[PDB]
RNA sequence: GUUACGGCGGUCCAUAGCGGCAGGGAAACGCCCGGUCCCAUCCCGAACCCGGAAGCUAAGCCUGCCAGCGCCGAUGAUACUACCCAUCCGGGUGGAAAAGUAGGACACCGCCGAACA
RNA sequence: AGUUUAACUGGGGCGGUUGCCUCCUAAAAUGUAACGGAGGCGCCCAAAGGUUCCCUCAACCUGGACGGCAAUCAGGUGUUGAGUGUAAGUGCACAAGGGAGCUUGACUGCGAGACGGACAUGUCGAGCAGGGACGAAAGUCGGGACUAGUGAUCCGGCACCUCUGAGUGGAAGGGGUGUCGCUCAACGGAUAAAAGGUACCCCGGGGAUAACAGGCUGAUCUUCCCCAAGAGAUCGACGGGAUGGUUUGGCACCUCGAUGUCGGCUCGUCGCAUCCUGGGGCUGGAGCAGGUCCCAAGGGUUGGGCUGUUCGCCCAUUAAAGC
RNA sequence: UCAAACUCCGUGAUAGCUGGUUCUCCCCGAAAUGCAUUUAGGUGCAGCGUCGCAUGUUUCUUGCCGGAGGUAGAGCUACUGGAUGGCCGAUGGGCCCCACAGGGUUACUGACGUCAGCCAAACUCCGAAUGCCGGUAAGUCCAAGAGUGCGGCAGUGAGACGGCGGGGGAUAAGCUCCGUGCGUCGAGAGGGAAACAGCCCAGAUCGCCGGCUAAGGCCCCUAAGCGUGUGCUAAGUGGAAAAGGAUGUGCAGUCGCGAAGACAACUGGUCAAGUGAUUGUGCGCCGAUAAUGUAGCGGGGCUCAAGCACACCGCCGAAGCCGCGGCAGCCAACGUGUUGGCUGGGUAGGGGAGCGUCC
RNA sequence: UUUGAAGAAUGAGCCUGCGAGUCAGGGACAUGUCGCGAGGUUAACCCGGGUGGGGUAGCCGCAGCGAAAGCGAGUCUGAAUA
């Protein structure tokens, strides 16, 4: 048979959810498209990969009706 | 409230999640019985293991 | 503070959209006049830009009213399902849809600025 | 003469496959097998890269010389159904889709923090410095919408270095930095270099593992039955529901520190789905004789030609020459 | 003795292979998975054990809170595909005219669509439950003998069956391949299922001629009920099976006809109360059917139930729990070894402490 | 030996003897214990009828970074205190 060809698992997917605390540079999504677009504090690579720019709390929203990934800058003690 | 709860069936064969509710309520044998506070944290610890226990109101 | 006013923003970005009917030009917003200057057409001053204000609210714009099209949308019940009983059939505790219906809806909020006090 | 001649395989052989990317299987995090189901890759682009600015399709309707479903032109409707170099998927109309101007960031030294992971690989990355591109500026630029377009180590080649230089000065050779040379495609790459036969075979293991027999199932076989389209009591198509392990099968649980493989002879035993004999029923049974269907397993059920045969065909019989 | 004799030597050749490996007790206790492999019955690394050290609840359970999904379900003029009740309707060919230009008629062929109804692992405008990530409050806490890191020593890397979700095969297999804070066996004795690794109950430290129970049972075998109450079954159903067939019977619901005389019997007469078809149901019947011997209740036997359904009351029943006594490991308290609390099945394997033999 | 064997998978007629993790090396790693301790220790060899005494050659600690030249509580890369 032609078939018995498969590539790897690219294990994609969301890294941080909803809440928790991250450092500057921290992977947030894995993703191939923009399934999640960058919102406040949020860069996006070459990838299409998430990743914060300043530390603190990972809170999803939607921006005009995208669904967009944030971080929430958590006050200092 | 007080809630008296005896163990009436044996561990064995039971999910990891039902021996460790039955852990946490704190009997380890058959017949053994505990007094815990009615609150909602021990509900949901007999409601884990409903099948294994006794429950009575004091 | 007020006006059928002009902008710049919002909201898990239509409950806001589209369509229909009826209105207006105070300052503004426009349409409008022309290509002399900056600038422009893969050709075209159509557009972009510049210089003006003779004309006009017919349009844009915004005001009021329409559920018409779209849009939003319960409760209940059911499907499904975690756990547990049950020799199958099925049952108990908990969670609970989509669709449909009742209904909502012809947007709301913020900051400036015009004209008026 | 010394050796080599891969693995997977529902036992083997022919065949196909071996690395990377996309979807389903995959059970709403990730991951997940099959010789399971679908496809693609071993590139390409000096612009299809960077930047700045601008634009919005496809489809339909109407009208236009050739011109037509369909070329180019105009008006309207048109929120994504077009297109994105290339598979598929996730995206992209805010455009990542179409156009133009300048340009080389398809940089150098780096790199907080992470993802993924047996390890080796792999992946993202803000920000800092140098020197630039585009832009008024803010700013963006360490190739391309993203995910394939690839090969470790060893060995050797080339360029540069303020490295080393076997007594000394050199040089040779070595070293560092940048980089080149592998369908090593069996793609974690046993050698730089390798095909076959054995029924003349030998050794050690393995029922992981098969061959004959069983244990299970039933594609197939057979014994029936269900409705009745019909032909005309008897046959019953088209469809449908059951037994059996008497057929070939499928699985490999059983044995490779041995379970003889077909027929025949000798000797059995059992079932009844009955060939004869026994008892009935209806006859499309006048009688004879049959058809056909029930009950019935006591006994019986031939000898030869051909073939190793079973099977089969034939020759004579017989109450009958059963399965 | 011959597809390369024999003897000695290299030599104690080499075998990822086969076999074997000898005293005791105490504590803990696996795996049959992932990646790579001239690899598949081997091995390396990781995963899972044990010992030591360090760290402390960071592990786990439950409640609440913050998150992302595209499964089940559902839906579809919300897309893409197959479709339909497939309707007209294209498109082509024949037929009729005969021109062959032009044409029309279908048993013609008959595009897409769509009033409406469908379907989908590779469809999704929707969309759970569980599970997963994080936060938080508690629970357990003289214990889980939990997590994490480092080091010493490993074994394992052929799993099996049962329950759920799927693929391959003919959804056939006691077939095969995956997922599952699923279970058990492996490595688990005891009780039950007649016997019965994988099913049900329950995890064995030792002793007792004590008690209470689980699953399963209580006529006799055989411990405990030919138990009580209300009903059903005639088939030994119970104590195996389908399509289908069938005036069995209990209950309930309907309707038709009927004292103007109902049905049967003998449109009109005699006669004398029910007489007809169903609807769902609880048990029953044929279907039912192979070859050693009853053989499809474990046996005897059972309907005078010892069968079934529903309520009720007892008892039997294990190495489970309790009672009394002995021992051991870990920890705690106070002490200068007592007491107390938990724990003590176990293969591979890890650690600790000992018996016996000889010099 | 196995997923699994009371056996229809393996081996054993019986008894008594015999029969399988040992040794070497200043080897390597880890962990006990003893001596000395910023030091510890000798090898060959020599002298003792011994198991005792001597023997400093070496070895391991005592500074690291860098390919190396080299610098040094720093060093390498780098134009850079980047």
């Amino acid at each position: 048979s032609r078939n018995g060809r498969d590539s790897a698992a690219q294990r994609l997917g969301v890294k941080r959810f909803g809440g928790q605390v991250v450092k500057a540079g921290e992977i947030l999504v894995r993703q191939r498209g923009t399934h999640f677009h960058p919102g406040v504090n949020v860069g996006r690579g070459g990838d299409d990969t998430l990743f914060a720019l300043a530390p603190g709390a990972v809170e999803f929203g939607a921006k005009r009706g995208r669904k967009t990934v944030n971080i929430v800058p958590v006050a200092r003690p | 409230a007080e809630l008296k709860i005896t163990q009436v069936r044996s561990t064995i064969g039971a999910r990891w999640k039902q021996r460790e509710s039955l852990r946490t309520l704190g009997l380890k044998k058959i017949r053994q019985s505990v007094v815990r506070e009615d609150n909602a944290q021990t509900r949901g610890l007999i409601n884990t293991v409903h099948h294994l226990v006794e429950v009575e109101e004091v």
